[PDB]
Parts: structure tokens; C-alpha cells; sequence
RNA sequence: AAUAAU
């Protein structure tokens, strides 16, 4: 069966190191077939970001359960895919060749958030009644509590995890202590259901996307709860709010097809806008590597890879996915990227092979 | 916490070569440049290069150009460094140094548009007019400097030209145009090999015109259909004009007024490539990574991948029109990093992965053949290094407390991949120690073989007669009843004359001539022929071989001060200008001059010479003084004093009826904390040099390359006198003193070359050298080497197999096959039988030494060779590994091959669950990492047993352990801290690095109680970690925190540590990824912070080349500047008496305690 | 040959003497976690931790010998209370289901044991 | 034994 293993890359990476400093050394792979082992991961070909457009299909992951995936996340080390589904699942599947592992019962009500903490020990996720959970890297839950009274729809760790800051359908953005488990602040003021929050990688901010108009983007204070700004991006309902990890540009993903680079430093310039989703944009994921270069997952189903720079999209596969995507997650390595939607399913999408005509049904 | 890092061995592998007037306008010189050093070579005529000058800068070159100035009467040099610096060099008569023009920052956070990784190089370019220049900074900006001799640069968008050119592959300036013209190679919509079938062909290429004045750029000669895989352009020269583009698989030659002409090499661009292509015949080649130049406006050299050289001639009709292409395979050559056409009929092929070689070519009786005429040393990729006892060492240094090691090294790669047996100090291969008591100096003369031997003692004088035995004569013939202050040839090797105190005697063999008598003499130096004294009292007499009878004649000097020293020279080559002879001098006042011999005119003068300036121009306590012409011919002479005990060293160089010469002082690193210091000998294995008495022995050594190396003899202590020997039994070899008396005949161990930086020798595998292994029973290294077939089996599942068939003008990916040999030591030749062949695709990942427990011998440890190897076989055949542990035995030698007695013996190897991507033993236990796990295993008689195993990460590549403590370390995420608690078979991960990184390698910082791992990072940092419970951040030991942060100059892949020769620490040495050695060595926090304010004094207060600045290259990549700069610290020693005295004043601290504190860091890092 | 040139044994590091007295380890919180791959508490095996249940490290009993298949995947709940063994012998490994029940074992890598 | 083979 398929069983896409990185071994083999990061071995050649790691041979490949030794005597080529850079991409200027590095040997011309062909786009012939009899080239399967001149491939490195995307941390050797950096770059060269196309590489990372992970158009192949690897095979599709499904439960026994069929209920649609709301969130997918890899764990820290990559050893397996969890899978929150709507019915409370965690869905483990393997990180080597994507094979079922175990299905658990962690959430009474639809999972919704799941961030593993900035090291590997802790996972906290959060379902549309609200509870909040804590997980070991055993999958044993540790702590469970309510915090927020409406489904929380994104929980974001600090740099630091002693917080952790959620969003909710009640209308405010709360922030938690970690250990002690108590609220700090209520961070009010949005007016409508907040669908997205994402702690700032070290500044400290807490961006959130709202579904009014008026005010569909806000910038908090962790600390003093107050409103650092406001920003009038989208016509309606920011669908994603996400950061990159160099902590200069916002990506954001609306309702209204559309997905903006914005610059925290100048809100008032907008920095880039990208045109290409036929539906909402429902989705995004940067990449864990390459700084410029994401995927989008439509309400279409379409999944689209992006760059910053380039006016176009840098080449997707409309119809990558039936029903319309929830969450989009790279492998840590980065050559994987595992897809959930609303069809009751989840897709794995390597790179293309150096030699192959491009034939596939996701492709032409 | 605290540290200094020292740099051991300087990077070797050049990066970049061109050819200009880098000295004057008149002759044109090939100008080299790495990492961080420059050097500027000639060409002497068999065909030598000689080296010129070489510097080192404060950051790491990432381009090279040359311009005229306008006005100017040398070339212009516009380096550049990373994270766009330009800086615009230029020598400095006068100097003898780099002085800086334009020194041009572009850091703005504007410039780089968001993006915090910078994955761009910046790229210099020059017109061939010499009208203008550029640099394309961040991928994204474009500095255009004019010239008139600068003038206000300005920056273009690129991304707001005409057209928005992105993601460009490469630009150059074109030939034969009204204004300067940029060609822009760019990819507008990317693609990547492995996607192309939706995206075919996406690549341009642009012609910009710039106006200087009205800083306008418009867009001429666009074309945009190009094929894909364009790797660069070269641009034709002016004859012919247009541009030459080099895909991977195909070739174009593009001009503005003229369709495209493009020729196919090989038949893989069917599908991939729809720009009309024709077929060329007779070839099929790559050009992928191919350097090229032009050896005319017609033909172009290639050296693709490979090193296979070609010569490409551009076949046109009398409109020069390119019509057609002619390739033609030359003969081969290293695999080159750069190429530049030196001469009308000379070529130079840079290298860093292999040697570097300069070639020459003459025409076939339209076709050219290619010899080698000259090639530079490279230690290579330093990918491994296995510290080990050299085979051969005299039994009478076998009795020395500290060891006596050397270093294997894995350098080269691929067809010049071989080892590299590195060596520091000079070890003589004692053939016979006479213990003599008393005598201290010593002179070997000639009467070409050393007819005797004068030794001089308290009171008497004992002669040896060498040659088929070494007898003490009791006859007459010589002077015994005093002491002898020199003695020495003069004439020509045919006459003998002692020097005493009552006077000087010739000697034409056995019997004497005549005795000229004479404040006892104190000093002598002879310049045949011609004889100068100096007494006690500063008197000087010169004497002269008038027809043979030496001749009186007193010099006319007025002695204004007394003369303290005096040096007698003979310069071969001309460079003392205004053979001719010359009477260095230093006299009391601390004024140095140079005198003429037949005449005696002041020549030359220093007004405070001991102070030690960097550079003397004409008009304390100075001991001995040397100067000696070294080098091809006697072409460099070099001056030497002895002075305050400190040796500092002077080079010379022209500058204009007074001496047209100036002298420039040399970095140092030997501390010497009448008998003579400076000892000279002629031809020791070949080799012409100065060897330096005193504590620190020295051997100063410099070839017809004129590069100055400096070795240490640190075994047998220091060295009272010296002498070359040449006998019947003992070959061109040495002779000196013991501190303890005891006279060695010596000879330099044949196996070495001693015109590296570090005694090497180079080991030819002739394929790629991936690890080395010591075991230390039977005393033999092994070693993991690839060598590369074609592939013709494509691996699948279901297992299968699919065999590539194709046609005639396909290329073959190259399949590496391993192999493990085992290199004797005694005579560095593989040990014929002793191989281990590997599985077809069995990739070795890691190898090493093992010392797994056994109860067979006394102590609790055996210490076999464990290897870990793993079957790559593309990213969908799953990966799986096995454990190799061979055992080296002994057996009964076969005849007449007595180094066929050792053979590998595989005790153990079985198909693991997973790659074993890394190896290490925990007190006696063998840990592997297995796929996502390390497990810990037994060594049972033939089997391995399990016992703990626990889970780490995505790919951990480096192990390593200390008592029961073991350091991973991940490819992506970090390193960790597991520990093997011995009562109970668990493995616990003591602590974490929580955050990602990409690590090359780890090991251990060993402090007497705390204990800090140091780690190597991708952007080339050195830190040092902790496990400090106690702290807030790490909350109970759960996070590691760093305390040391470095900036190294280059990548670092393999360490080792070695004993202080200060109660418990450890030096932690490392090899770098491009020939370079360093230390990191711990310190007290008096020491530390007592020499940083010293560093920031030398980082604010200094010039510094190019205008560079240290401080700002040691920033890591929130920075813990815990890690001194002994590079930078070295300059402290290179300052004048008085700067030093400044500097330390102002500092806070005193000149000798800073010396103190700098001086031991270089006694306790003598090593090797 | 690293442990002939420069020798580690007789230095007593602060990194052995931290880890020995389990030098500032605070109590875990939330009494209901495992806390997989943590050492066996050094204490606890001669007289007694003093902080039962919020030990940070493990406390071992010798009674369990059948390996926990679980926690060779790296999930089993149970942890310090784990009522199978949670080493590495490959001796005391269950019995495989297949071998015993439906004939012979399908995969050839099987660890379980055959009888 | 809690999904070892979904
Ligand atoms: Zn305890
Ligand atoms: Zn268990
Ligand atoms: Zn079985």
C-alpha cells in the first residue's frame, strides 16, 4: 500500500549538505522517472518554494463514523494525524503511511479547536459547548472545564503557554491561565460571533475575525484587555485569521471570496489581496518552512497554494476536495499536507515525483 | 557559560576566481577568494602560482567583481557580503594592505518587504566598459552604482520595472552597447522539476538600458518562451555580441536582431521543452552546474558536473552570425566551483570540494589538449574525523606524559573525495641520540654532505667527523681551547671559517691557513663573501675574501648609538633596489638600518623599530635579528627579530637614492615566554625555511607557493640549538639539542607534506568519503566510501522491480553503492581483502567506534565497530536499516603482504524495524535511534537484547553520551536529554530545547562541575546549552537554556575534545564544512569579562578590512554573548607596544595581565 | 577512543547531582495525568517520596511481568498505576492473538509471542 | 487489557 516515507529525502538532504552550501551547488533534479532518490525535503530546496505545492494524492482517510472533519492537526513530532471530527472523535492515524490507529471519545459535543501547546507536552482543544480539555502527548486527558458558554471556535497558545486565549459564538475573546485554569479578562467589544483568534508568534497581540461588518477585524492586549485597533478588511465574515511565523504579515480568509495580506506594522496600507477563490475561503495554513507560501481551502472544496509576491496563484487543484474544506495542515516536515472537510473524509497530498505526466484527476 | 573560540586550521576551497590588475596596471593577477579569505596569485614561469597577498575578512563573500575607475592605476575590487553589503576595496602601496574606497549598506526593513528569511544572495555586476555596475539585493532590489570616481548610487524596484521581473536566476552586463545594457534572466511564474506538466516553459530574459544622469531603465529585447531549466547566461563577447543561455538539457544563443538558436544535448527534453530545439550530434551532456568562460570571442571552455572539460566553439559565417554549434570532450578535470582564462593560453579551475588546478592548452596538429600545470591543497568537507595515535612514533618520545594524536579527516568528494591525515606539530624520526653534557650551540658545515660537526662548550671546542660514521677528532685543524661563537662556509660550500674570541680562522678542510687575531666577539653572520663581527661593545669589522685569504676592512660608521644587533643578507632576486649584499642593523637607540655592503651608505632607518609597527617606512631590548631571503629562487626575504621575548616577523615589499623596499608585519601565534634563535637551512626533505629556537619551537617553512607556514616540535620540550644534516645513513635531515644535553640525528618523517598551513597528507579513495572510525585495538582505521554507477532499476511495491530503457542520448542518475574498507596506518594503503560490501542501495548513515562491555578482557569494555546503514529507495519503499558491528582481529600475515594481518570480522547484523539513522554506547551499552525511537541495547556473545526504549522525534541524525546521559539531536526540531538509569532498565528524558532548529551537530562543553551542549546550527552558530533546574525559565530543568551564543563563519559537522594540557575542562575542537579547524575553549568569568572590554576596545577602536565590523558578524543568526573572538583577540598581539599600552589604559587593565590572559589560551591549546 | 584522550569518570558533574536529588522538581499539577517517559523516582525505592500521587517522577512496583502492549505504542492511560509491565524485555511480551487463536501470524515482524 | 489486523 502507499507509505510515503521522508527517510530517504532527509538522508539524501543530509548527504547533500556536506559539500553543497546552498541551492547553487545543488545538482539539477529531471523530471525523468528513473529519479526517485534525488529528492530532499523542502528544508534542502528553500529556495525553490514550488516544490512544497503538494499536488500529489496519497490516498483519502476516512472513519467507520462518517462525520465531517472540523479540525486536523499533526502531532509535534509528525508520528500521527488527530482527527477531530463532529461527533467528539480523535481519529489517530499514522505519520508514515497514514493507516487508522485508534478512535477515541474526547468531546461530548463537535470539536472545533485543537492547538497543540508551542512544545510538544500539552493539546488543548475546545467543542461547541464550550468545554475546554487537556491532553498528554498519550492522548489521556488531563483537565476538562468550561470556559467559554458558546461553541469556542479556536483556542491559541501564548509564546509561552501559561495562556491561552478563545473565541466563541457568545461575542468575546477570553484569556486563560494555563495552570490555575481561571479567566483573566474579557476581551469585549466585537459585537458578533468571533470564527478566529491567533496569539501574535511573540509581541503579544490576540487578532480576531468577526462576523460584523462594522468592526470584522480587531487587535487586543493580552494584558490590559484593552483594543489596540480596528480593522475594516472584509465585506463579511472573516473565516480564518492566521499569523505568520516571522510576526510581520496577517493573512486573513473571508466570506467574500477573497484572502488579504495585511502588515501588523501598517494597517492602514493594504499589502497584498489574493483573487483566485471562486467560493468563500474557508481555509488556510501557512507553511512550516517556506515564509511566503500557503495553502486555501474554498468552500468549493477547492485548495489553492499561494505565494507572497506573485499576483497569481502559484497552482492549486480546484475540486481538490468534495464538500468544502475546514482546516489545512502541514506535515512539521512540510512535504505532507492533510486536508479536512465537510464530506465526512480527509486527504493526504505529497509533492509531485520528478518524471510523471500529470494526468491525475486532480490535476488534469 | 563562558568560552573563547580560537581558530586552529585557516577554511581552505576557494569560491570565487578572476583575473585583474589587482597591483598595478602593468601585469594582471588572478584574485581568489572563499569563505572569509582573499588571495591574490601570480604565475611563475614549469608553470607555479605564486601567492601575492592574503587577508581575511569580518564576514563571508557572496560575490566578486573588478572595475578601472576612472583616473585609477589599479583595479578596483567590489566585494560583497550577506544581507546586501557592497564594499569597494582596493590595494594600498604604501601598506601593503586592502584599503577601503565605498563601503554601501542596505539593511533598511523596507528593502526586504516582510520576508525574514533570506534565501537570496546579493550578485555583483560590472559593465565591460567600466561605465557602471549593479547588485541585485534581496532577489528583489537592485543598487546601480554609477561611475564617472564614484557617484551617488540609487536603487531599482525591480519589481517596478517595465516589466516586474521575479524570482531571477541570473543577470550579467552585455557587450557593444550604447549604454549599459542588463540582461535579466527570471522565472515570472516558478516551477519546479518534478511539476512540469502544467507549467512547461517559464522563464525570460530582459535588456534593460541605464541612464545614468535621468536615472531611466526602459525595457529593449524581451523574449519569453525559454525553457524551464535555465541555470545561468554567459554574455558573448564583443565580436560576435548576444547571449548564451545554459539550460540543464539544452543550449541558446540569443541576440536582439536575429531569431534564437538553440540546440538539444540530451533526450530528455521530449516533453519538457517546447521551444524549437534542433539535435545536436556527437554529444550528450548535462549542463546543470557547469562554471564556463571564454577563450576568445569564438570558443568557451565548460566543466560540467564531473569535471569533464569541453570546449565549445560558436561556428559563424562572415556576417557573425552564430550558425551552428561544435562541442568537443577535452580532458578531464576536478570538479570546479570557478573558472577564469589567466593567460592567452592558461586556465584556472577553482575548486572547493577538490583540489584546485591551474591547467595550460595549446593548439591539436580548432582543437586543444589540456595538461595540469600547478594545483592548490584543499582539505575539502571536513564531513568526519576519527582522532587517532600516529603508527610510527620514536621510542625515545615514547616516554612523554602527554599523548600523541592525529586527526583522519573525510575531505573531498566524489572523484577527488579521499582522507586527509592532518597533523599539527613536527615529530623528527630520531635515528641516533648521543648524550652529551654541557654543549648548547652548534654549526654543521659542508665539505652536498656536512664534512663536520663543531660543538661548542664552557671552556673547550670537540669537532665531529660525519659522514660513514660519526667520530670526535683529537688532531689539530681546529680550535679547542675556547669557546666558538660561529662557524660556517665561506666562499662557495669550499672554504671553512670558525669564528673566536681572539680571532677568526680559514679553514680550507682538515687543515688550517693562517689565524688573524683579533671586547670578545659576541655576534657573527656571514654573507659569502663576506664576513661582518660585532663586538661586545657594538663594534662592528667587515672581512672579505680577496685571492683564498680573508681581507680587513674596517666599515666607516659614525656610531651615534651602539649597535645591539646586526644581520648580513645577499639578495638573489631583485627587490633591494637603490646579487647585491646588505647589513641589516638595529642599534641602541631603537633605530633600524639597512646598510650598503660594497659601499656602505645609509640605505634605510626606523626611528622606533622594537616597538613593533605594522609597517616599516624609511626615515624593547632587541636580542637577535635574521633576515633571509625564502621562497623560488630566494625571491621574498623576510626579517625576523627577537625582542622583549616576543617574536614578531616582517615580510617585504617595493615601494619607491634611498631603498625602494618596505617592510609589513604577519599575524603571530608564537610566545617565547649569544646563542642563536633563528637557525636557517637550505634544503631538510626538500624544504627551505628558518626553524626558531627557544620554548616554543617553531619550523618556519614557505615553497615555491610563497605562502608562510609555521610548525611547532613540541615533543622534547624546548630546543637549545639546531642544524641541518645531510649524511650517508641520515638523508637530508636535522640535528639538534635537548634541554637535557641530548644531541638527535633526525630525519622528517617522509609521509607528510609540510606545505599546508598543517602537515598533511592526502589519501586518494578516488570515491566519496563519508566516515572514519579508530579502533584502537590493532590500531587501524576504517572508512565508509560511495562510489557512483548508473541506475538502471527503478524500486517499487505492491516487491518489483521497473528497468529504465529509453534511447541512445539518455542520461543515467547516478545509484551510489557502499562499501566499507579498513586504511592501515602504517603505510596509509587500504588493506587489500579486509572490505565489506554493503546491499545494493544500503546507505551507511552513521559509523563509529563502540565500546560495548565484554568480560574477555580485563577492563569492563571491548570497544568494537558499530555501523547502521539504511536501504534508500525512494520516498514510497519503506525505509529499513541494519546494524553492522564488526570486530577488527589479528591473523598470521600472508607473505609478502604483512599488512593483510588485520580483517574485519562481522560479529553482528541483522535487518533493524527501522533506518538506524544514529548510533552511540552509554557506558558500556549500544543506544540506536530507530525510526521514531532510541533504544538501548546489551551486548550479548553474537546478539543484541533490547532494554529501553523511548520515543524523540522526526529524524534524530547525531547521538552522543557522557556517563549515562545521552545528547540527540533532531534534523529539524532540536536537540534533547535522555538518561539511562542503570539499576532499573528505563530511559527519561531529563529536559528539552523547546524550540525549532535545524542541527548539524552536538557534543559537550565540559566544565569541572557544569556540564553545557554545545550545538551547531544551519545559519553557522555555535551555542552552548544548560539543564539548570534552579531557574524561572526553565520551569524544573523541563526547558534547556542556552548561555553561550557564536556566530562561526562556517558550517560545523563533526567535534572531539582533548585535555588542557585548567583542572577538568575540555577543549571541544571542530572541523568545518568548508577545510577549517577551531577550538572552544571554557574560562573563569574573571577572565571572560576582563577580555571582553578588551574585545569591544579592538571591535570600536580598529580598522577593520573592508570596512567590516566583528561585533555585528558574531550576532547569533536574544543574544548571549557569552563567547569571545579569539580571531579578533588575535589583533591585540598584532598592535604596537604603544597601541597596546593605549588601548589597555583606556580599557581599565594592564598590558601584561592581558598578555598573561591571552598567551595561555594558546599554551593550553597545543594539541596535535 | 573519545573515552581514552579525555575521560568523564571522575568528575562529578551538577547535571548528575541535580538529577540525583531531583534538584527543583515542583510537584505536577492535575492529579489525574500520566506523565510518560519520566524517570523512576530515586526516593521512593528507599524509603519513601514523601509526595504521593504528585510525584513528578514514577513509582515502580515489582509485581507486573506481561509488557503493556500499549504503552509500546505510546498510548496506554494507566501509567504510573499501569497494571502491566512497562519495560522493554521481549520475554514476557503477550501472546499473539492470531498464532493462538486463528492460525498463524500474517506478518513475518510480529513481536508477540509464539506458542 | 482500552481497536493488535480499519
Ligand atoms: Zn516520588
Ligand atoms: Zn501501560
Ligand atoms: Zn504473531
Amino acid at each position: 500500500r502507499k507509505t510515503i516515507d521522508y527517510n530517504p529525502s532527509v538522508i539524501k538532504y543530509l548527504e547533500n549538505r556536506i559539500w553543497q552550501r546552498d541551492q547553487r551547488d545543488m545538482r539539477a533534479i529531471q523530471p525523468d522517472a528513473g529519479y526517485y532518490n534525488d529528492l530532499v525535503p523542502p528544508i534542502g530546496m528553500l529556495n525553490n518554494p514550488m516544490n512544497a505545492v503538494t499536488t500529489k494524492f496519497v490516498r483519502t482517510s476516512t472513519n467507520k463514523v462518517k462525520c465531517p472533519v472540523f479540525v486536523v492537526r499533526w502531532t509535534p513530532e509528525g508520528r500521527r494525524l488527530v482527527t477531530g471530527a463532529s461527533s467528539g472523535e480523535f481519529t489517530l492515524w499514522n505519520g508514515l503511511t497514514f493507516n487508522f490507529e485508534t478512535i477515541l471519545q474526547a468531546h461530548d459535543s463537535p470539536v472545533r479547536a485543537m492547538t497543540w501547546s508551542h512544545n510538544d507536552m500539552w493539546m488543548l482543544t475546545a467543542d461547541h459547548g464550550g468545554y475546554v480539555k487537556y491532553w498528554q502527548s498519550n492522548m489521556n486527558n488531563v483537565k476538562m472545564f468550561q470556559a467559554h458558554k458558546e461553541a469556542i471556535r479556536e483556542a491559541s497558545f501564548s509564546p509561552t503557554d501559561n495562556k491561552f486565549a478563545t473565541c466563541s459564538d457568545d461575542g468575546t475573546v477570553r484569556i486563560w491561565d494555563f495552570l490555575r485554569c481561571h479567566e483573566e479578562r474579557i476581551l469585549r467589544g466585537h459585537g458578533a460571533d468571533v470564527k478566529c483568534v491567533d496569539w501574535h508568534p511573540t509581541k503579544g497581540l490576540v487578532v480576531s475575525g468577526s462576523k460584523d461588518s462594522q468592526q470584522p477585524i480587531k487587535f487586543w492586549d493580552p494584558k490590559t484587555g484593552q483594543s489596540l485597533a480596528t480593522l475594516h478588511a472584509h465585506k463579511n465574515t472573516v473565516m480564518e485569521v492566521k499569523l505568520n511565523l516571522n510576526g510581520n504579515w496577517l493573512l486573513t480568509a473571508s466570506r467574500d471570496h477573497l484572502c488579504k495580506l495585511f502588515d501588523i506594522r501598517n494597517l492602514k496600507e493594504e499589502l497584498q489581496v489574493f483573487r483566485g477563490h471562486k467560493k468563500e475561503a474557508t481555509a488556510v495554513a501557512w507553511h512550516p518552512v517556506h515564509e511566503g507560501l500557503f495553502a486555501s481551502g474554498g468552500s468549493d472544496g477547492s485548495l489553492l497554494f499561494w505565494h507572497v509576491g506573485v499576483e497569481k496563484e502559484v497552482g492549486g487543484m480546484e475540486m481538490a476536495h468534495e464538500g468544502m474544506i475546514w482546516s489545512l495542515a502541514w506535515h512539521p516536515l512540510g512535504h505532507i499536507l492533510c486536508s479536512g472537510s465537510n464530506d465526512h473524509t480527509s486527504k493526504f497530498w505529497t509533492r509531485n515525483r520528478p518524471g510523471d505526466k500529470m494526468r491525475d484527476r486532480y490535476n488534469l | 557559560m563562558y568560552a573563547v573560540y580560537k581558530q586552529a586550521h585557516p577554511p581552505t576551497g576557494l569560491e570565487f576566481s578572476m583575473y585583474c590588475n589587482f597591483f598595478n596596471n602593468s601585469e594582471r593577477n588572478l584574485v581568489v577568494a572563499g569563505t572569509s579569505q582573499l588571495y591574490v596569485y601570480r604565475l611563475n614561469r614549469r608553470e607555479k602560482l605564486e601567492l601575492a597577498a592574503s587577508f581575511s575578512f569580518f564576514g563571508n563573500v557572496m560575490s566578486m567583481a573588478s572595475v578601472q575607475l576612472a583616473g585609477a592605476k589599479r583595479d578596483a575590487l567590489l566585494l560583497s557580503f550577506k544581507d546586501a553589503k557592497l564594499s569597494v576595496v582596493e590595494y594600498d602601496p604604501g601598506t601593503h594592505d586592502l584599503k577601503t574606497l565605498s563601503l554601501h549598506y542596505f539593511e533598511e526593513p523596507e528593502l526586504r518587504d516582510g520576508f525574514v528569511q533570506n534565501v537570496h544572495t546579493p550578485r555583483v555586476r560590472v559593465d565591460p566598459d567600466g561605465r557602471c555596475a549593479a547588485m541585485l539585493v534581496y532577489g528583489t532590489r537592485l543598487v546601480v552604482l554609477p561611475f564617472r570616481s564614484f557617484l551617488p548610487s540609487y536603487i531599482i524596484d525591480v519589481r517596478a520595472l517595465d516589466e516586474k521581473l521575479l524570482n531571477i536566476i541570473d543577470l550579467q552586463f552585455l557587450h557593444g552597447y550604447y549604454e549599459p545594457t542588463l540582461l535579466i534572466l527570471f522565472e515570472p511564474n516558478q516551477t519546479w522539476p518534478g511539476r512540469v506538466a502544467v507549467r512547461q516553459d517559464t522563464c525570460s530574459i530582459v535588456a534593460i538600458s541605464l541612464n545614468i544622469t535621468q536615472k531611466v531603465h526602459p525595457v529593449i529585447w524581451s523574449l519569453t518562451s525559454l525553457p524551464f531549466d535555465c541555470t545561468q547566461a554567459l554574455a558573448v563577447p564583443k565580436p560576435i555580441g548576444g547571449v548564451v543561455v545554459f539550460a540543464v538539457n539544452s543550449l541558446l544563443y540569443l541576440n536582439q536582431s536575429v531569431p534564437p538558436y538553440g540546440v538539444a544535448l540530451n533526450s530528455l527534453t521530449t516533453g519538457t521543452t517546447a521551444f524549437p530545439l534542433r539535435t545536436q550530434e556527437g554529444v550528450r551532456i548535462t549542463l546543470d552546474c557547469a562554471q564556463a568562460t571564454f577563450i576568445s570571442y569564438d570558443k568557451m571552455v565548460i566543466s560540467l558536473k564531473g569535471g569533464e572539460i569541453y570546449v565549445l566553439t560558436l561556428i559563424t559565417d562572415g556576417m557573425r552570425s552564430v550558425r551552428a554549434f561544435h562541442f568537443d570532450k577535452a580532458a578531464a578535470s576536478v570538479l570546479t566551483t570557478s573558472m577564469v582564462t589567466m593567460e592567452p593560453g592558461y586556465l584556472f579551475l577553482g575548486s572547493r570540494l577538490g583540489n584546485s588546478l591551474l591547467l595550460k592548452y595549446t593548439e591539436k596538429l580548432a582543437t586543444y589538449s589540456f595538461e595540469v600545470c600547478d594545483s592548490i591543497l584543499n582539505i575539502g568537507p571536513c564531513a568526519n574525523a576519527a582522532v587517532g595515535e600516529p603508527a610510527f612514533l620514536s621510542e625515545e618520545f615514547q616516554n612523554s606524559p602527554e599523548p600523541d594524536l592525529e586527526i583522519v579527516v573525510c575531505s573531498g568528494h566524489g572523484k577527488n573525495g579521499a582522507l586527509s591525515v592532518l597533523q599539527k606539530s613536527i615529530r623528527p624520526q630520531v635515528v641516533t641520540t648521543f648524550e652529551l653534557p654541557g654543549c648548547y650551540d652548534m654549526w654543521t658545515v659542508i665539505a652536498r654532505r656536512h664534512g663536520f660537526l663543531i660543538l661548542s662548550r664552557e671552556d673547550s671546542t670537540m669537532i665531529l667527523q660525519t659522514g660513514q660514521e660519526i667520530m670526535e677528532l683529537d688532531t689539530s685543524g681546529f680550535a679547542t681551547q675556547g669557546p666558538t661563537v660561529f662557524a660556517g662556509n665561506i666562499g662557495d660550500n669550499r672554504y671553512i671559517v670558525q669564528v673566536s674570541p681572539l680571532g677568526i680562522r680559514l679553514l680550507e678542510g682538515v687543515n688550517q691557513l693562517h689565524f688573524i687575531p683579533v671586547a670578545p666577539i659576541v655576534q657573527c653572520a656571514v654573507a659569502d663573501p663576506y664576513v661582518v663581527i660585532m663586538s661586545a661593545e657594538g663594534h662592528v669589522t667587515m672581512f672579505l675574501l680577496k685571492s683564498h685569504r680573508l681581507a680587513l676592512h674596517k666599515p666607516p660608521l659614525h656610531h651615534q648609538s651602539k649597535v645591539i644587533t646586526l644581520c648580513l643578507y645577499r639578495d638573489l632576486s631583485g627587490m633591494f633596489t637603490t646579487p647585491t649584499h646588505w647589513c641589516l642593523l638595529v642599534r641602541e637607540n631603537g633605530t633600524m638600518e639597512i646598510y650598503q655592503l660594497p659601499d656602505w651608505r645609509l640605505v634605510f632607518l626606523v626611528k622606533n623599530f622594537p616597538v613593533g609597527q605594522r609597517v616599516l617606512v624609511d626615515s624593547p631590548l632587541v636580542k637577535e635579528v635574521l633576515l633571509v631571503a625564502l621562497g623560488s629562487r630566494q625571491s621574498r626575504p623576510y626579517l625576523l627579530v627577537h625582542v622583549d621575548q616576543e617574536l614578531l616577523i616582517y615580510e617585504a615589499f617595493p615601494h619607491d637614492g634611498n631603498l625602494k623596499v618596505r617592510f609589513k608585519k604577519v599575524p603571530h601565534n608564537i610566545n617565547f615566554r649569544r646563542v642563536a634563535r633563528f637557525r636557517y637551512f637550505e634544503d631538510i626533505y626538500g624544504y627551505s625555511g628558518v626553524f626558531i629556537c627557544g620554548p616554543s619551537p617553531h619550523w618556519l617553512l614557505v615553497t615555491g607557493r610563497g605562502a608562510l607556514r609555521l610548525h611547532p616540535m613540541a615533543i622534547d620540550g624546548p630546543v637549545d640549538s639546531f642544524a641541518p644534516f645531510h649524511n650517508v645513513n641520515c638523508p637530508r635531515g636535522f640535528l639538534y639539542f635537548n634541554r637535557q644535553g641530548e644531541l638527535r640525528i633526525s630525519v622528517l618523517p617522509a609521509y607528510l607534506s609540510y606545505d599546508a598551513p598543517w602537515p598533511v597528507r592526502k589519501i586518494p579513495l578516488r570515491c566519496t568519503a563519508h566516515y572514519v572510525a579508530y579502533h584502537v585495538e590493532s590500531k587501524v582505521y576504517a572508512v565508509a566510501t560511495s562510489t557512483n554507477t548508473p541506475c538502471a532499476r527503478i524500486p517499487r511495491m505492491t516487491k518489483e522491480f521497473e528497468t529504465i530503457e529509453r534511447d541512445e542520448r539518455y542520461i543515467h542518475p547516478q545509484q551510489e553503492a557502499f562499501s566499507i574498507q579498513l586504511i592501515s596506518p602504517v603505510s596509509w594503503e587500504a588493506i587489500p581483502n579486509a572490505r565489506i560490501e554493503l546491499q545494493e542501495w544500503e546507505h551507511v548513515t552513521c559509523m563509529k567506534t563502540v565500546s560495548l562491555r565484554s568480560e574477555e578482557t580485563v577492563s569492563g569494555l571491548k570497544g568494537y565497530v558499530a555501523a547502521g546503514t539504511c536501504l534508500m529507495q525512494g520516498e514510497e519503499v519503506t525505509c529499513r536499516g541494519r546494524i553492522l558491528i564488526m570486530d577488527v582481529i589479528e591473523v598470521v600475515p600472508e607473505p609478502g603482504q604483512p599488512l593483510t594481518k588485520n580483517k574485519f570480522k562481522v560479529l553482528y547484523e541483522k535487518e533493524q524495524k527501522g533506518p538506524v539513522t544514529a548510533l552511540c554506547h552509554c557506558n558500556g551499552h549500544l543506544v540506536s535511534a530507530i525510526g521514531q525511537k532510541i533504544f538501548l541495547w546489551s551486548l550479548r556473545a553474537s546478539e543484541l537484547t533490547g532494554m529501553a526504549f523511548i520515543d524523540t522525534q522526526l529524524y534524530i541524525h547525531q547521538m552522543i553520551s557522557v556517563k549515562n546521559f545521552i545528547l540527540a539531536a533532531d534534523v529539524m526540531k532540536s536537540i534533547s536529554l535522555l538518561r539511562y538509569q542503570e539499576e532499573s532498565k528505563t530511559l527519561s528524558l531529563v529536559s528539552r530545547d523547546a524550540k525549532p532548529l535545524e542541527v548539524y551537530s552536538v557534543d559537550f562543553m565540559v566544565d569541572n562541575a557544569q556540564l553545557g551542549f554545545l550545538v551547531s546550527d544551519r545559519d553557522r552558530n555555535l551555542m552552548v546549552y544548560m539543564y539548570l533546574p534552579e531557574a524561572k525559565e526553565s520551569f524544573g530543568g523541563m526547558r534547556l537554556l542556552r548561555r553561550a551564543d557564536f556566530h562561526v563563519g562556517a558550517h560545523v559537522n563533526t567535534f572531539w575534545r582533548t585535555p588542557c594540557r585548567w583542572e577538568n575542562k575540555h577543549i571541544t575542537w571542530f572541523a568545518t564544512l568548508d577545510g577549517g579547524i577551531g577550538l572552544l575553549l571554557p574560562m573563569q568569568e574573571k577572565t571572560y569579562r576582563r577580555l571582553l572590554m578588551l574585545q569591544n576596545a579592538l571591535t570600536t577602536m580598529l580598522p577593520h578590512h573592508a570596512g567590516l565590523n566583528p561585533r555585528a558578524f558574531r550576532m547569533l543568526h536574544n543574544a548571549v554573548r557569552n563567547v569571545l573572538d579569539g580571531e579578533l583577540l588575535n589583533r591585540y598581539l598584532y598592535l604596537s607596544t604603544m597601541e597596546r599600552s593605549e588601548l589597555a589604559k583606556k580599557i581599565g587593565t594592564t598590558p601584561d595581565i592581558i598578555l598573561d590572559d591571552l598567551l595561555e589560551t594558546d599554551r593550553v591549546t597545543a594539541h596535535f | 577512543m573519545q573515552e581514552i584522550i579525555a575521560s568523564v569518570d571522575h568528575i562529578k558533574f551538577d547535571l548528575e547531582i541535580a538529577v540525583e536529588q531531583q534538584l527543583g522538581a515542583q510537584p505536577l499539577p492535575f492529579p489525574g495525568m500520566d506523565k510518560s517517559g519520566a524517570a523512576v523516582c530515586e526516593f521512593f525505592l528507599k524509603a519513601a517520596c514523601g509526595k504521593g500521587g504528585m510525584c513528578p517522577f514514577r513509582h515502580i512496583s515489582g509485581e507486573k511481568t506481561v509488557v503493556c502492549k500499549h504503552w509500546l505504542r505510546g498510548l496506554c492511560k494507566k501509567g504510573d498505576q499501569c497494571e502491566f509491565l512497562h519495560e522493554y524485555d521481549m520475554t514476557k511480551m503477550p501472546e499473539c492473538y492470531f498464532y493462538s487463536k486463528f492460525g498463524e501470524c500474517s506478518n513475518k515482524e510480529c513481536p508477540f509471542l509464539h506458542i
